[PDB]
């Protein structure tokens, strides 16, 4: 499933912002 | 009095309040009184009128604020500016007579002083209120962290990094303005330090949850672990939150909502 | 809101304008 890919992804763009 | 409990306010009150401290320095020592000053009817006009305008702003916040708190300790601060402006006017009216007059300068100090506090009080409750928002935030991330331990598939570690992400955003950028306008270093590096852990600790907070998520699904694994690794940095995570809520509560509670 | 701050600014401006109308030696 994309499943993990998209946890990873979303974790991704999020710590961005908290950047 | 120095109420600049914020950087911010620090420099608006701050240049008028060294004014303040001459005036009463030199009433002290007699050369006050001394100079017979020019007309202060139209200066004195000046911020009756920006008096005026602070205390309608602060009477509309408190019309629109959801705070109790400050709903019932702006009021007041209101007053405060209020009626020392009228002294400062007083005063005016005294050496407009009189430029000579040790009891006009005496209003005149008087005022001045009632101005400047009234509008630290002023700014400092309303900031105040500002502060509880954050908490308030913080204390939302504080139970959506625990919510972390029901997390049993992908997709609900695709849910919970997709809302714990936002809210972990909006309180990391509201710590930011706020280790800013701090007064006093060791609060700051609290504030930094800690909100920096919780940070730091976020993607090992997601990585436990896949493993476990994941060695879960892998049935037939040691899973105690992962269980024990991502229970731990919740712990810790929330152990900075409280960190923050108390150095925040710490930096501001103004006794009088008791 | 973060009006508050502005006229707060002014007032802070008008005192000190008023204030330094006594300085001077």
């Amino acid at each position: 499933y994309e499943k993990a890919k998209e946890v990873s992804s979303a974790l991704s763009k999020v710590l961005s912002k908290i950047d | 009095m120095p109420v600049f409990h914020t950087r911010t306010i620090e420099s608006i009150l701050e240049p008028v309040a060294q004014q303040i401290s001459h005036l009463v320095i030199m009433h002290e020592e007699g050369e006050v009184d001394g100079k017979a000053i020019p007309d202060l009817t139209a200066p004195v006009a000046a911020v009756q009128a920006a008096v005026s305008n602070l205390v309608r702003v602060g009477k509309e916040t408190v019309q629109t604020t959801e705070d109790q708190i400050l709903k019932r300790d702006m009021p007041p601060a209101f007053i405060k500016v209020e009626n020392a402006c009228t002294k400062l006017v007083q005063a005016a009216q005294m050496l407009q007579s009189d430029p000579y007059s040790v009891p006009a300068r005496d209003y005149l100090i008087d005022g001045s002083r009632g101005i400047l506090s009234g509008t630290s009080d002023l700014l400092l409750t309303f900031d105040e209120a500002e502060v509880r928002k954050i908490i308030r935030v913080c204390k939302g991330i504080l139970e959506y962290l625990t919510v972390a331990e029901v997390v049993e598939t992908m997709e609900d570690l695709v849910t919970y990094t997709k809302n714990l992400g936002p809210g972990m955003t909006k309180m990391a950028k509201m710590i930011d303005e706020r280790q800013q306008e701090l007064t006093h270093q060791e609060h700051r590096v609290m504030l930094v330090n800690s909100m920096n852990t919780v940070k730091e600790l976020l993607p090992v907070l997601i990585s436990a949850m896949k493993i476990f998520v994941t060695t879960k699904n892998s049935k037939n694994q040691g899973i105690e672990e992962a269980l024990k690794n991502r229970n731990f940095t919740v712990e810790k995570m929330s152990a900075e939150i409280n960190e923050i809520i108390r150095v925040l509560q710490l930096t501001s509670w103004d006794e009088d909502a008791w």
